[PDB]
């Protein structure tokens, strides 16, 4: 199975097909020059040595010198244009993969994972580019050398070219048999390499959990078994690969011996000259040495095929969230949330997670969303962001459907701190620039102060330039939460979406941050997902969802008297 | 900066250890190369027999060789006699095909023997290469399990993963595609040089003149191409880092309107990588044509001088045929090595990175003593710790935990509550002081046994790619179905698992799945519960779980909390109410401690924290 590999090559080498044609022409010229040098040597033997004509020997040596100059010029041109074509192909394939991945929604991106996307954006593309480069450089030499050597043998002595016409197909058949037996072994080896890489990725990603549960012996045993299986497959592949050199050399040598025998039979008669033996020996030594060179790097083909399968799997994914035909562009979207009879079901699920959800969040007000674990609060927050599309109903931000908007202005009006957040590697100022990207240090410090994050940033010697690890794991959990809050604050958005952004804060820090946000986000719409009933009293409207549907809408006092679920929550949280 | 010659030497030493099997590989290669190099001399002898017969057939039989040479001199042009002088022909004889056939049979037998020896050598090489690759992967895995946490914290996950997975595969590919070529080429060069010395010193001098010139041109090209390779790897690393940052935080990049900035940065890094890759590839590939050009210059010189000498009679035609074959077989190894220089260079870079990872400093010498918590008492004695030395996070801290006591740790957002339990688990080494469990220091015991003794719910929940059942059983994989189901039910994982159509069989992941944050935390709770730990650490175990569910969880976990010395870190004071001991720490120091009643009576920080609910 290599259908996807050929499709990828056909699609992404098309701009460089003329460079490929130039490379092919230069390669055939250089290979015929290297094959013609022995022909001039044969002419030296027949015309100069056999007749005592030293002037002819010198003249043919000058011809050989010119042929060598032509050969080196063509080889240099070939390597230059091949490098151009291969690097261009790799660059274009990387760009295409990245561009397609950046159009993914949350669901499509999660179908692959960030690590897999990175690996098949860099290393799989590199593998296919290496296939292209080695095909241009060395793999095409063997067919060109074989055909050119057959034609050179016909030109030298047509009565003995049958020896090449027999020897080339014999070696081709033997190599084809070896390759037929070897390719499935190589594919199995690549599968086991992928498995061992997955094991290593799992071990590295959860190293803290591995050490917490003392899972070192289990991981060690798993890796040992995977390593042994991969080694067995690689040993089988090497067993099949170790036959390629001896068979090729044996064909070389048997052909050389038969050449001497039959050429001597023809030279005893007036049918052949002695220098043709030298010419044919060099023809064998060149043709099958080129075949040997091309046969050694055959592992790159199944690897390229599986990498192309992965790349085409990514490139064949269709996005579900796009700007439909012509997005409506309201001026300074700063208003309310509609959410009219919204129903959402996750793809691949048997039952909807949200059913008949209908509630309106007035502009400039704070709405609290409460519910049990797995109720659908995060799903509702993602629906507001249009990270997921409602199966039925609509969301109607500013009275217009989120589908009818282009998702850049909707996101620019929303300052979101997700339940599963992320802080990028770099500095605190760089991370806060994701909110604004043109913020001054003064407003950066103001945002840090609002999020109660100014103290631990000022405490660092580098201030706003304090380093940040890849996920912010050089910070405490609540420090990460406050950095996310500050990133949302520095944006100064029209809508604040707090998807449980205060679970890692202590009571004092939570109170300080909530008062600062109340002072700051007074003019902005706020939708907050919270578990503490004490913090939802300040909310203008409280929404209670259970089992995936709204069970009560109203204020805290109204809901503690009319909503059994809200009453149970208040009773549980009562002190 | 980086040592590539040393890394190549280390890789070669790993591939070719002491003389157990590498000696056999070397000897088989030498024997095969010598036997297959002898062959062209035999073929040249056969050609000499053919040429002698063909030339001597046309001369009159009544003359001897000296008489034939004299007659040719008496004729015109002078040079046919000089050619005849070195032929050693017998006029009127013709070609003796019996000698030709016997010579060719000898050549065929030698060629068969050489092919068999080369095949055996290739098989042995494959075996030894796979042995070293298995050893390398095992060493990498052990190093991963031995490194400190600050190593992973200070680097990106994708970079470490590529250094651990991609570089090892690159080493495997480069070795398996170059090692046999390298050995055969090195042996062939000297064997062919010996045979060319045997044939004629002048032409072998002309042929060996290439090695100085070829090495000089190779040095020039490699000097021009090494900075290009360094730039190519630097740009590739930058591109991979940008891609990893964009993919990992794709929700933040996408939602905060930074998709276009990431696209432009990727475009610039991709262009830089392409330019560097093209330059490196072009200059690396220039090596083979230059070597071929110098070899062809020597071939032309050898052919011309050999033809002149044979026409003069100093060298026979069969000898010149053998020498031309040897010139080709001498130039081929150099061209092969030059062509595979790029693969060798990539493999050596990968070996440099892998050996850099393998040479990193490790945690410490892990003690062989097995942990044994007799009762469960935990004590801190003036424990001081600090990441990035110069910024203390914990100093002069002490506590006593009774074997059945539930110790609650409360305080501000960056006090050091997670750092305390990370020191207890010995995730990091204590700078000053010591931590004892039941009177034995945790620094003088095996880390594995100590960490298996304590069951921890991590603050950052993590699940591996697999089913919910596998994730829960990760705590104790040898447990039966009933134990896993009971652990899931106690943590109320079963309540939401029953809803799903693939109960316990639905696949979940760290970054996704059919799970929510609260349900992920519940699964981690069940995973820690199934481990039946002797010491319990719940580091904010109900932060993402609602209070109604957390009450039932506490009711179910009261069985475990009774006799396992639970360490509770919680910002919800209701969950840590009625705990035997409550610790309030502010800046890495326990500023106040005691039970709920004493802390309320003493007022202080805990009273203020509890009064936040009541307002003021
Ligand atoms: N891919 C998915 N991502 C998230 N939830 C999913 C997915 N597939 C199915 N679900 C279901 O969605 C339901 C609601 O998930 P969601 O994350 O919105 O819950 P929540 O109540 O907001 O979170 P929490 O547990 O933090 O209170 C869950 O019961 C879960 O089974
Ligand atoms: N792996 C780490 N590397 C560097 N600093 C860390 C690391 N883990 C925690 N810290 C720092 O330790 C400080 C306090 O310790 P921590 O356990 O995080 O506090 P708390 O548990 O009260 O949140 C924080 O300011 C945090 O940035
Ligand atoms: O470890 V915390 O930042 O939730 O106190
Ligand atoms: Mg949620
Ligand atoms: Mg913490």
């Amino acid at each position: 199975q290599s259908n996807m590999l050929w499709a990828l090559l056909r699609q992404y080498v098309r701009p460089y097909r003329w460079l490929l044609a130039v490379v092919a022409v230069l390669q055939v010229i250089s290979n015929m020059a290297s094959l013609y040098l022995p022909t001039v040597n044969a002419a030296i033997i027949d015309d100069g040595v056999a007749k005592g004509d030293t002037a002819r020997i010198v003249e043919l040596g000058a011809v050989m010198l010119g042929v060598t100059a032509l050969q080196v010029v063509c080889a240099v041109g070939a390597v230059f244009f091949g490098a151009r074509a291969a690097t261009g192909f790799g660059h274009d394939l990387r760009a295409a993969v990245f561009t397609h991945v950046t159009t993914f929604s949350a669901e499509e991106a999660g179908r692959f994972g960030a690590a897999s996307l990175l690996t098949r954006t860099t290393n799989d593309v590199g593998h296919i580019q290496q296939l292209v480069q080695l095909t241009v450089t060395m793999l095409i030499t063997a067919p060109i050398m074989s055909i050119g050597g057959i034609f050179m043998a016909l030109h030298q002595d047509a009565g003995l070219s049958w020896l090449l016409l027999v020897s080339v197909p014999v070696l081709g058949l033997a190599n084809y048999w070896i390759i037929r037996h070897l390719m499935p072994v190589f594919t199995r080896m690549q599968s086991l390499i992928d498995g061992i890489n997955r094991v290593l990725r799992d071990q590295l990603s959860g190293i803290r959990v591995i050490r917490a549960f003392a899972r070192e012996p289990l991981e060690r045993v798993r890796f040992a078994e995977a390593n042994q299986t991969l080694s067995d497959s690689a040993l089988e592949a090497g067993r099949w690969q170790a036959l390629m050199l001896p068979v090729t050399t044996l064909v070389i040598n048997v052909s050389s011996v038969a050449l001497i025998w039959f050429g001597g039979l023809r030279i005893d008669a007036g049918q052949m000259q002695v220098g043709s033996l030298i010419a044919f020996l060099a023809y064998f030594m060149q043709i099958l040495m080129a075949v040997l060179m091309a046969t050694f790097m055959l592992v790159i083909f199944p690897r390229a095929a599986v990498c192309a399968d992965r790349i085409g799997e990514v490139l064949s994914t269709q996005t579900a969230i796009t700007n439909p035909a012509d997005p409506v562009r309201p001026a300074a979207i700063a208003g309310d949330i509609g959410v009219h009879d919204a129903t959402f079901c996750y793809p691949g699920a048997d039952r909807p997670v949200l059913q008949d959800v209908s509630f309106t969040v007035p502009r400039g007000t704070t709405t609290a969303v409460v519910g049990s674990t797995g109720s659908g609060k995060s799903t509702l927050i993602s629906l507001i962001c249009r990270l997921y599309d409602v199966t039925s109903g609509s969301l109607r931000i500013d009275g217009v459907d989120v589908r009818d908007l282009d998702i850049e202005q909707l996101w620019s009006a929303i300052g979101l701190v997700p339940q599963r957040g992320y802080l990028f590697s770099g500095t605190v100022a760089e991370n806060l620039r994701y909110g604004r990207a043109d913020a001054t240090d003064d407003e950066m410090w103001e945002a840090l102060r609002v999020a109660a994050a100014a103290d631990f940033v000022r405490a660092h010697p580098q201030g706003l330039d304090m380093p940040v690890a890849q996920g912010g794991i050089n910070f405490s959990g609540g420090q990460r939460q406050r950095l996310a809050i500050a990133r949302a604050v520095i944006r100064r958005p029209a809508i604040y979406l707090f998807d449980d952004a205060f679970s890692a804060l202590d009571v004092h820090t939570d109170a300080r941050v909530r008062d600062a946000l109340r002072e700051v986000a007074a003019d902005a719409t706020v939708v907050i997902v919270s578990q503490r009933i004490s913090t939802v009293i300040e909310a203008d409207q409280v929404v209670v969802i259970d089992d995936g549907r709204v069970v009560g809408i109203g204020t805290h006092d109204t809901l503690l008297a009319d909503c059994p679920i809200y009453a149970e929550f208040a009773e549980s949280q009562a002190l | 900066t980086r040592d590539f010659k040393g890394s190549a030497i280390r890789l070669a030493r790993r591939l070719l250890p002491q003389r157990a099997l590498t000696l056999a590989v070397i000897l088989l290669g030498v024997g095969g190369i010598a036997i297959g190099v002898i062959g062209p001399r035999i073929l040249g002898h056969a050609t000499d027999l053919l040429f002698n017969g063909v030339i001597g057939r046309e001369l009159p039989a009544g003359l001897t060789k000296e008489q034939a040479v004299e007659a040719a001199r008496a004729r015109g042009d002078g040079t046919f006699a000089d050619l005849l002088s070195g032929m050693d022909i017998v006029p009127g004889q013709g070609v003796d095909f019996g000698a030709v056939g016997r010579t060719l049979a000898l050549a065929l037998g030698l060629y068969l023997v050489a092919a068999l020896l080369v095949w055996v050598q290739a098989r042995l090489l494959n075996v030894t290469v796979q042995r070293t690759m298995v050893a390398l992967r095992a060493e990498v895995q052990e190093k991963i399990h031995r490194l400190p946490l600050s190593y992973f914290d200070s680097r990106q996950r994708g970079e470490v993963l590529s250094r651990v997975t991609n570089d090892v595969d690159n080493i495997q590919n480069s070795v398996s595609m170059t090692i046999s070529q390298l050995l055969t080429s090195v042996l062939t060069v000297f064997a062919v040089l010996v045979m060319m010395l045997t044939i004629s010193p002048l032409l072998t001098l002309f042929t060996v003149v290439t090695v100085p010139a070829s090495l000089w041109v190779t040095r020039w090209i490699t000097r021009r191409s090494q900075p290009l390779f360094v730039a190519q790897w630097r740009n590739t690393g930058r591109l991979a880092a940008h891609l990893e940052e964009t993919y990992s935080g794709f929700t933040i990049v996408k939602t905060f309107g930074h998709r276009e900035a990431a696209a432009g940065k990727f475009a610039e890094l991709n262009s830089e990588t392409q330019q560097s890759s093209f330059g490196a590839q072009f200059f690396s590939g220039l090596v083979s044509p230059a070597t071929m050009f110098i070899g062809n210059l020597s071939y032309v010189a050898v052919a011309v001088v050999g033809g002149l000498q044979v026409a003069t009679g100093q060298i026979t035609l069969g000898s010149i045929q053998a020498f031309i074959q040897y010139v080709r077989q001498f130039n081929q190894p150099l061209t092969q090595v030059a062509g595979m220089y790029n693969t060798l260079q990539s493999g050596i870079a990968s070996a440099e990175r892998v050996f850099d990872l393998l040479d990193t400093e490790e945690e410490s010498a892990d003690s062989p003593r097995r942990a044994d918590v007799r009762t469960g008492r935990v004590e801190f004695e003036h424990v001081s710790f600090s990441y990035v030395p110069g910024t203390p996070v914990i100093e002069d801290l002490s506590l006593v935990a009774e074997p059945g006591s539930t110790v609650a740790i409360v305080g501000p957002t960056g006090a050091g509550k997670t750092t305390l339990v990370n020191l207890l688990m010995r995730f990091y080494d204590v700078d000053s002081g010591r931590i004892t469990i039941d009177g034995v220091d945790i620094a003088s015991v095996s880390r594995e046994s100590l960490r298996a003794s304590i069951g921890m719910v991590l603050q950052d929940t993590w699940l591996f790619a697999g089913t919910i059942y596998d994730n829960i059983a990760y705590g104790r994989p040898d447990a039966d179905e009933d134990e896993v189901i009971e652990a899931a039910t106690a943590a109320y994982v079963d309540r939401f698992v029953h809803t799903l159509p693939n109960g316990y069989d639905t696949r979940v992941d760290d970054d996704g799945g059919a799970i929510s944050a609260g349900e992920k935390q519940l699964i981690t709770i069940a995973r820690a519960v199934l481990a039946r730990p002797k010491l319990l650490v719940l580091d904010e175990a109900t932060s993402s779980v609602d209070t109604r569910t957390e009450l039932l969880i506490a009711h179910a976990m009261a069985e475990l909390r009774r006799d396992r010395t639970s360490f509770i870190i919680a910002h919800r004071l209701s969950t840590i109410r009625d705990a035997d001991l409550i610790l309030v720490m502010d800046s890495g120091r326990i500023i106040e401690r005691g039970t709920h009643e004493e802390l309320l009576a003493r007022h202080g920080r805990y009273w203020e924290m509890t009064r936040v609910h009541l307002g003021g």
